[PDB]
């Protein structure tokens, strides 16, 4: 199947970013930095100090100046091999740990290609210079199951279900946080400080459980896609397998292919649960207290404060009356015995039924529809001229059909015989002009002037007809 | 797959706001990036019919 | 169909000096007696009609119109023919009404 | 493998991916931009021709050997749920192969 | 199938019944009627 290609190419395409190896090679700087981390790692397994690769990597980089190739600078070598450097441990090619690098398995496969590239390409023909190149060579070295099956689907599907879980208590946290956010911030003791800096305390409070881990984790997943091409792959595979039906409702089976999906729209709901806290903090840069403001809020929030001691569960407790003023008093509703009347009316009568058992008039309309009705058929003619083309066994014109077919409804049968003509190969021909009459409903006659042509039965009965 | 500009110039742009995060910097050219994309997003919005 | 004959008629020019007009389709949307009256104004008017059809409407054809150009199409090529009537008016029918 | 049958399938696959901007493809052309895009490579002693179908060597060989290898694992997840669960549906689906 | 007057030759090549609707005034009444007996009432107005 060509299937899989479409996969491979995406395969490599993919690979053609994200992963470094391939992008390392293809960056210009590819030879120098991957001379300098070869020689460098060739002489110890535990880590380098990174100063003295960043000199290493400056003094070879300042030797190829020259070149026109690198854009390298001789104002500042060491803030380039230092930013060179760091840049590309930044893609994870080498990870750095006390003040040292260390090697990779990406490094160790990008440097097993550099290696094995023979350089003998661009055979030399076994010319003679080939012969004395190759005994120089020689010289030189010379000197030197489906019971299984279901419960293990199911186990599989318990694990995935699981995750749509953990993404609603991480939004728990984050409710659980905008909710102490806005209590603190009713406080009336907090700087600026304290607000802006509590969120970042948030947002790294939630790298830490094991939930907070995973959603983190996952997010970068998006960014270098990787695995969640393999994810839904693998399980369109084993979706694939017949005893899988037995393992899972239909339900779960389609939902579990499209996991994806599920949990990349599912994730939408906790960056919102986020957001609210994301935008509190701006709601109190801005109003700082100023003015009648300023007290009239300090007031608001000395009471709100102190309201919270109260235990507000008791509705009667909750209708105790407070010392308000009554302003805005609403006053209406006299209770004049003018305001009263009585229903007014005493009448009653049927919405008289009437089920007469209607049905139309076939007589009451005119020949719009019945002439309609009577429209002329063209697919007994279509028999009819093969029926009389057999008996006659020669060409006919078709002034000679039609007289002895006379129709009434005329101009189609001429338009049907024509076009027969052309599907089945007889030529008609405009020039020969030849005459007929004919006769309508009212006697009146007709002379038609039609072309001259001659029907057979052997072609119209050879082709075909719808 | 359809072929039209502004897509072609948000593929662009993407390609350009996954450059930015490598490039060791206390964070500008990431927030350059992140800025540029979402320009067309919300000019996506405002002539919602063409 | 009145806009279109002014349209046509040169300065002062108490008829349109052309007089071919095109209706592709005949009468798709209408039914039989709303043809009757279009073509009925196209006379007024005085213009020369030339109708496309796809072999609809044959019996309202038949007493509009002096002639006709048929068509087909095979494989990949096409043709065309006439053909023309016209009416023998010595009588309707003789000794009868008329 | 004949010529004209890769350059067929070069052409093919080009014109899929013509939308995107990277690869400069035309759509006005497909079967010349594929023919000169073999030749060019062909030239440099990537693959020889004879008999009108080109033949592999050794130059290919290697650098597909380098792009098999690429595992894609990197950026470890750090032990987090999501690669145990990915791995254990990994081993679940060989298990049924 | 809805249709206007037009082709009723066609709709009598694919169906077994017609409900015809009749206008007057300001009151339509309708009839289910089979194709039979259509034309049979034709017959009778051919007659009429």
């Amino acid at each position: 199947m060509e299937e899989n290609t479409r996969q491979r190419t995406e395969n490599y395409i993919s690979a053609k970013n994200q992963h470094p190896a391939w992008i390392l090679l293809a960056t210009r700087r590819a030879p120098l930095v991957l001379s300098c981390l070869k020689t460098l790692f060739e002489k110890s397994h535990d880590g380098i100090p990174l100063e003295e690769a960043i000199q290493s990597l400056s003094s070879i980089l300042i030797e190829h100046v020259s070149q026109e190739q690198y854009d390298i600078n001789q104002d500042n070598p060491f803030l380039q091999a230092s930013r060179e450097l760091r840049e590309w441990i930044k893609r994870r090619l080498i990870v750095e740990r006390d003040g040292r690098i260390f090697a990779t398995d990406a490094l160790e496969v990008a440097i097993t290609f550099v290696e094995s590239l023979d350089n003998r390409f661009m055979t030399s023909t076994a010319s003679r210079l080939s012969t004395v190149q190759r005994e120089i060579e020689n010289l030189e070295t010379r000197l030197n199951e489906t019971h299984q099956a279901v419960e293990h689907i199911r186990d599989v599907y318990n694990l995935a279900s699981s995750l749509r879980a953990d993404f609603r208590r991480v939004e728990d946290s984050w409710r659980e946080a905008d909710r102490a956010l806005r209590q603190s911030i009713i406080g009336e003791q907090y700087h600026r400080g304290d607000i802006v800096e509590r969120l970042l305390n948030d947002q790294d409070a939630l790298l830490n459980t094991p939930e907070g881990r995973v959603f983190d984790s996952f997010q970068q997943q998006l960014r270098q896609s990787s695995e969640l091409k393999a994810m839904s792959e693998r399980l369109r595979v084993i979706l694939s397998h017949p005893s899988a039906s037995d393992a899972l409702n239909r339900l779960q089976r389609h939902d579990l292919r499209w996991l994806v999906k599920r949990l990349v729209d599912e994730s939408q709901t906790v960056l919102q649960a986020r957001a609210r806290s994301e935008r509190d903090v701006r709601g109190f840069m801005k109003t700082g207290l100023a003015a009648e403001h300023h007290r009239v809020g300090h007031l608001l929030n000395e009471f709100l404060n102190l309201a919270l001691k109260l235990d507000w569960q008791r509705q009667m407790i909750r209708k105790q009356e407070v010392p308000l003023p009554a302003v805005g008093v609403a006053v209406t509703g006299i209770p004049a015995i003018e305001r009263l009347r009585f229903k007014e009316v005493d009448d009653e009568a049927e919405q008289t039924l009437d089920l007469s058992n209607h049905a139309a008039d076939l007589t009451q309309i005119g020949d719009d529809f019945w002439d309609a009705f009577n429209g002329l058929d063209r697919e007994v003619l279509i028999q009819q001229t093969l029926q009389l083309l057999a008996k006659e066994n020669r060409p006919v014109g078709l002034a000679e059909l039609a007289e002895l077919l006379p129709p009434a409804h005329d101009l189609e049968t001429f338009a049907v015989w024509i076009g027969m003509a052309r599907e089945a190969g007889i030529e008609v021909i405009d020039s020969q002009r030849e005459f007929a009459e004919l006769s309508d409903g009212e006697g009146r006659r007709w002379r038609f002037n039609l072309p001259t042509t001659g029907l057979e039965s052997q072609a119209l009965m050879d082709i075909d007809w719808e | 797959k359809v072929v039209h500009e502004s897509l072609r110039t948000l593929e662009k742009a993407q390609r350009q706001l996954n450059a930015a995060r490598f490039v060791d910097d206390n964070g500008e050219s990431h927030y350059k990036a992140l800025q540029v994309l979402v320009a067309q997003l919300r000019d996506a919005c405002e002539r919602n019919r063409t | 169909t009145a806009s279109l004959s002014y349209a046509l008629c040169p300065a002062g020019s108490r008829y349109p000096l052309f007089g071919t007009i095109i209706l592709d389709e005949a009468f798709s949307r209408s039914s039989h007696a709303v043809a009757g009256r279009i073509i009925a104004a196209l006379r007024e008017f005085g213009l020369h009609a030339v109708f496309i059809t796809p072999n609809k409407e044959m019996r309202l054809l038949r007493d509009h119109t002096r002639s006709a150009i048929v068509v087909h199409r095979r494989g990949q090529n096409s043709n065309m023919a006439s053909l023309s009537w016209e009416e023998l008016e010595r009588h309707y029918q003789r000794r009868g009404n008329a």
